[PDB]
DNA sequence: GCATGCTCTACTGCTTCGATATCG
DNA sequence: AAGCAGTAGAGCA
DNA sequence: TGCTCTACTGCTTCGATATCG
DNA sequence: AAGCAGTAGAGCATGC
């Protein structure tokens, strides 16, 4: 569906060994799990802040759950990422946090098996929303928790199937006991290690997919089909403030009005005119006339002929392009016609040209529909989906004209050394990763404000170049490139 | 900075010619000139306009010597155009049927432009010429006036009517002339204005020949007005 | 022959989110 | 509601 | 009667505000 | 735009 949120239960193994440092001095796997869980909450509190996140430790001494099972202790409950819940969470670090774990719940017991999955199931059942994905993320190391009883093993693989059928899928981040890919054992049936994607990799993201407009494409007379204009590059910005009463920290319910005809008394909106002075005199209208003087067309796309893909110069530009698609919701039998027109436009390299009105009262606007075709391999790479593209087109007063009157050339020798410089600085561009420093430092400012930890975590500036790794990279040709013909010569 | 634009318009009898089914060239020139002065009034910019009409009945001219300089009247000097310079355009139903010449309004507008640059700084001198080109010419002195056009570095844009060689309405990316809107007089007019424009400024004079169809279609009235951005 | 009693289906308005135009 | 240089009126000489 | 400060200042870009689907 | 949730209205069955 559309508003089906993502779910995640964290399930941690605190039974026998990980609370101890595995007889090492580096990092206990318990601290590894708590750091990963805290980083996932910190990432999804601004990445996907409508989802569901629970956390459950099993194998501990004392117990609390709604089922009343022995030695299963839940910590939080299925809700949003909350700052107070992560400030509860971050108290289990180091030896002092290990002893806090001891005095709060105590580790070590005869840990049972699939009843922990039953508690996960009843934690998923009692939600009063809709959920798209159901993922159980098990943080453990060991291999045989049914090392003596075989009926416990059969019951474990029965209850795992009872979670398999109603749509609950689990993966276990297998804690490497020596630090390697060693245990190639027999839980490939229950499942459907690397933790860096849980550790850093999602500091700024948002989850959304909207249709933006659902219009009609007409071939200028009566022949009408449906189309829907999705969006791809939306220029995201930080969320805006909220006014607040600094005594008790409550918002203040702003209300405004217009009043005072120089005596006292309100003015309900029926007794205001809309005016424009032009020097001496005024021009008065009504609100309905000053909203009516922009009305040209019904909403949609009327087609006005076909032009090849070559003579439209794709540097004429004023707004980002959107992306059509042929729904079969308004009319029926539209994907057939659009696929036929698309393959003929492709094999004849031609593009449509249209007049476009988005909403129920908008002045008209000329657009160019340029086709595109998909691409797919065994790895399922996806750079293009199979539709069109609406290049917006300027009309006449978008283009300015530069003064233009200089023309002096030089000798064709610097092009070779500049070719050497650009080949020195030659690389594949990217696929991602030039993130916005202002938004990212604001994110971490808000993290340190709501968590009072230490300081602004200074975001690394990827937008900045690498001048140390560029100047010595190119070397001692910059002096000759500077002083072949052009020093400033004083 | 300050712009000083000047219009010179044929208001002659043939300009108010009969309608074979389309429109009068007078009403076409009226629609175009209302578009231009409408934008340059409603844009609140700091420019001044001066306008001269030829093809009237009387001659209230600052210079009317003999048979020449007939039916030419300076309507208004270089003014920030208010609604009076738009109602002088709109409330002027009369064409005034007595047509004399077509080259006179350029030299009268040049004389009053010289009289109008009295301690008022201006960077551009653009004069736009509407003429149906149906009357006879006047060839007393030509190289002196072409020399003044050259030495003063002023600009002269030329709107010729639709006659440039199905339902021609006004402008719809269709035909310029419907089937035949030319004759011998219009042929010699088009060749003499092509000769003067090419010989004065070059091939841009071939580009500065704008039809009444396409001048409403495109932005071709505004040129050398704005500045660097 | 006129008034009432009972159900189900399509119309319609609300709520939340995101994108767009406007005014400093 | 905030900055960035562009274009004419004042101060010491 | 001569060259730098100075009042303005047009613009330009976010930031808050309001509308619409 | 998207989902949903609540009520108005028309037609079958009943009564005086």
């Amino acid at each position: 569906k559309y508003s089906g949120r993502d779910s995640l239960i964290f399930l941690v193994d605190a039974s026998k060994a990980m609370f101890e440092s595995q007889s090492e001095d580096e990092l206990t796997p318990f601290d590894m799990s708590i750091q990963c869980i805290q980083s996932v909450y910190i990432s999804k509190i601004i990445s996907s802040d409508r989802d569901l996140l629970a956390v459950v430790f099993y194998g501990t001494e004392k117990d609390k759950n709604s089922v009343n099972f022995k030695n299963i202790y839940v910590l939080q409950e299925l809700d949003n990422p909350g700052a107070k819940r992560i400030l509860e969470l971050d108290q289990f670090k180091g030896q002092q946090g290990q002893k806090r774990f001891q005095d709060m719940m105590g580790h070590g017991s005869d840990y049972s098996l699939s009843e922990v999955l039953w508690v996960c199931a009843n934690l998923f059942s009692d939600v009063q929303f809709k959920m798209s994905h159901k993922r159980i993320m098990l943080f453990t190391n060991e291999d045989n928790p049914h090392g003596n009883d075989s009926a416990k093993a059969s019951r474990a693989r029965t209850k795992a199937g009872d979670l398999r059928d109603t749509g609950i899928f689990l993966d276990l981040m297998h804690l490497k006991k020596p630090g390697g890919f060693d245990i190639s054992l027999f839980y490939r049936d229950i499942i459907s290690s690397k933790l860096e994607d849980l550790l850093r990799k999602v500091r700024a993201k948002e989850t959304r997919k909207r249709a933006l407009s659902r219009l009609k494409l007409k071939l200028n007379k009566d022949i009408v089909i449906s189309v829907g204009i999705y969006n791809l590059v939306q220029k995201a910005l930080k969320p805006p403030p909220i006014k607040l009463y600094r005594e008790t920290n409550e918002p203040v319910k702003t209300k405004t009005r217009t009043f005072n005809t120089s005596t006292g008394g309100l003015l309900l909106p029926s007794d205001t005119k809309r005016s424009q002075i032009y020097g001496s005199r005024q021009i008065i209208l009504e609100k309905e006339e000053t909203e009516e003087l922009k009305r040209f067309d019904d909403p949609g796309l009327m087609l006005m002929g076909f032009k090849p893909l070559v003579l439209l110069k794709k540097h004429h530009y004023l707004r980002p392009s959107l992306f059509v698609y042929p729904e079969e919701s308004l009319v029926i039998g539209s994907s057939t016609l659009f696929s036929a027109l698309l393959i003929k436009c492709l094999e004849k390299e031609v593009a449509a040209l249209c007049r476009y009105t988005p909403r129920r009262n908008i002045p008209p606007y000329f657009v160019a529909l340029v086709p595109q075709e998909e691409e797919l391999d065994d790895q399922k790479i996806q750079v293009t989906p199979p539709g069109f593209q609406l290049v917006f087109l300027p009309f006449a007063d978008d283009k300015r004209k530069m003064p233009f009157t200089e023309k002096i050339m030089a000798t064709p020798e610097q092009v070779g050394k500049m070719k050497a410089i650009v080949e020195k600085l030659r690389f594949t561009y990217r696929s991602d990763s030039f993130e916005n420093p202002v938004l990212q430092q604001h994110f971490r400012n808000l993290e340190a404000l709501a968590l009072d930890l230490m300081e602004p975590e200074q975001a690394v500036d990827l937008t900045l170049p690498k001048v140390e790794a560029m100047n010595k990279r190119l070397g001692s040709l910059v002096d000759e490139f500077k002083e072949l013909v052009y020093p400033p010569d004083y | 900075n300050k712009a000083a634009v000047v219009l010179c318009m044929d208001v002659g009898f043939t300009m108010s010619n009969s309608i074979p089914g389309i429109e009068s060239p007078f009403e076409q020139a009226k629609k175009v000139i209302t578009m231009f002065v409408q934008r340059q009034v409603f844009a609140e910019n700091k420019d001044e306009i001066a306008l001269v009409l030829f093809g009237t009945d009387g001659t209230d001219n600052p210079l009317s010597g003999g048979d020449q300089y007939q039916n030419i009247t300076v309507h208004r000097h270089l003014m920030l155009p208010d609604f009076d310079l738009l109602e002088d355009i709109e409330s002027k139903i009369q064409p005034g049927s007595q047509q004399a010449d077509f080259l006179d309004a350029l030299i009268v507008s040049m004389d009053v432009i010289q009289h109008e640059t009295i301690g008022k700084k201006f960077e551009k001198r653009h004069i736009e010429i509407f003429t149906d080109l149906s009357s006879r010419f006047s060839k007393s002195q030509l190289d002196i006036i072409i020399h003044s056009l050259k030495k003063c570095d002023i600009s002269l844009q030329f709107f010729l009517p639709f006659s440039l060689g199905g339902p021609f309405r006004l402008g719809g990316h269709g035909p310029s002339f419907p089937l035949k809107g030319i004759t011998e007089q219009q042929k010699e007019g088009l060749e003499i204005v092509k000769m003067v424009m090419i010989s004065l400024e070059g091939e841009d004079g071939l580009d500065e020949i704008y039809s009444f169809s396409e001048s409403l279609r495109k932005l071709c009235v505004f040129k050398k007005i704005e500045r660097h951005s």
